[PDB]
């Protein structure tokens, strides 16, 4: 996590030895684990 | 804010305005959701009446997307004091929902420890608001924005006269004279994470405006994030 | 805002 | 007994500062037991139209 945000999009914590990336609200993690993906027409933090 | 630039439509679509009974914008807050902003305790004291307006880029002027939004709960941290500014949060429950629109749009909560690892290590974060552009002068009849440095927190004591609690932060320049100003304060300092921008801070205080070998001082967000949840229930 | 010693 | 409360601790840690609980909780300003986010209520004042 420290070193390239562990390519997370948003949120970065480790489990053993596990980089394991999250999303704020209005967010979906993408399959790949890594991307959060807008559910919604105005997510949190985008400028429009 | 005293220097950086207006903000561009869509730029900084979290800022909320709060006006008194003159109908006049005293402080600024950052939308948190449809029904939640995010301001200081402190502008709790500086007007009689008050209601949020959303969308407004020159307060001279109507364009579309403005609402004015009653409000019908204020949550205030009780451990705010005028003494120290410490505690300098509250949450303002609307009676009506905002509607999201180009210009009107949440930022982001950040998760605790990351944004204290992550966030809060980044270069800049931008604050942005209504106040007056001079110490001494008129509020702005635009919305501007300011990039600043964040600060060490040894140099924020240093320079400062005041306690630096836990609760607080530093961003600004030390001779360039550009920072947050008087109208400016609830308003919001949001840092950029790979394209999405999270409120790191809420305009709390300064010794004067952009004054050399000064920095505004923000409530850290990331110090009530729990706080911040429990309220938005 | 401002806050002066 | 009472709420969140077991028969046998860890009082509220609060944001920006410094009959038993159950697995669960922690004592607010009353030892209610309570989840770690509503410890915050007790440094909440509450108020309506508004303000000075
Ligand atoms: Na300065």
């Amino acid at each position: 996590c420290s070193l390239d945000n562990g390519d997370c999009d948003q949120f970065c914590h480790e489990e053993q030895n596990s980089v394991v990336c999250s999303c704020a609200r209005g967010y979906t993690l993408a399959d790949n684990g890594k991307a959060c993906i807008p559910t919604g027409p105005y997510p949190c933090g985008k400028q429009t | 804010i005293v220097g950086g630039q207006e903000c561009k439509d869509g730029e900084c679509p979290w800022q909320a305005l709060l006006i008194n009974e003159e109908n006049e914008g005293f402080c600024g807050g950052t939308i948190l959701s449809e029904f939640y902003i995010l301001t200081a305790a402190h502008c709790l004291y500086q007007a009689k009446r008050f209601k949020v307006r959303v969308g407004d880029r020159n307060t001279e002027q109507e364009e579309g997307g403005e609402a004015v939004h009653e409000v019908e709960v204020v949550i205030k941290h009780n451990r705010f004091t005028k003494e120290t500014y410490d505690f300098d949060i509250a949450v303002l429950r609307l009676k009506t929902p905002i509607t999201f629109r180009m210009n009107v749009a949440p930022a982001c909560l950040p998760e605790r420890d990351w944004a204290e690892s992550t966030l809060m290590t980044q270069k800049t974060g931008i604050v942005s608001g209504f106040g007056r552009t001079h110490e001494k002068g008129r509020q702005s009849t635009r919305l501007k924005m300011l990039e600043v440095p964040y600060v060490d927190r040894n140099s924020c004591k240093l320079s400062s006269s005041f306690i630096i609690t836990q609760n607080m932060f530093c961003a600004g320049y030390d001779t360039k004279q550009e920072d947050a100003c008087q109208g400016d304060s609830g308003g919001p300092h949001v840092t950029r994470f790979k394209d999405t921008y999270f409120v790191t801070g809420i305009v709390s205080w300064g010794e004067g405006c952009a004054r050399k070998g000064k920095y505004g001082i923000y409530t850290k967000v990331t110090a009530f994030l729990k706080w911040i949840d429990r309220s938005m229930k | 805002x401002i806050r002066l010693p | 007994c009472g709420e969140n409360e077991k028969y046998d601790d860890k009082k509220c840690k609060y944001d920006g500062v410094e009959c038993v609980c159950e697995e669960g909780f922690y004592r607010n300003k009353d030892d209610k037991c309570v989840s770690a986010e509503d410890c915050e209520l007790d440094n909440m004042d509450f108020i309506y139209p508004g303000t000075r």
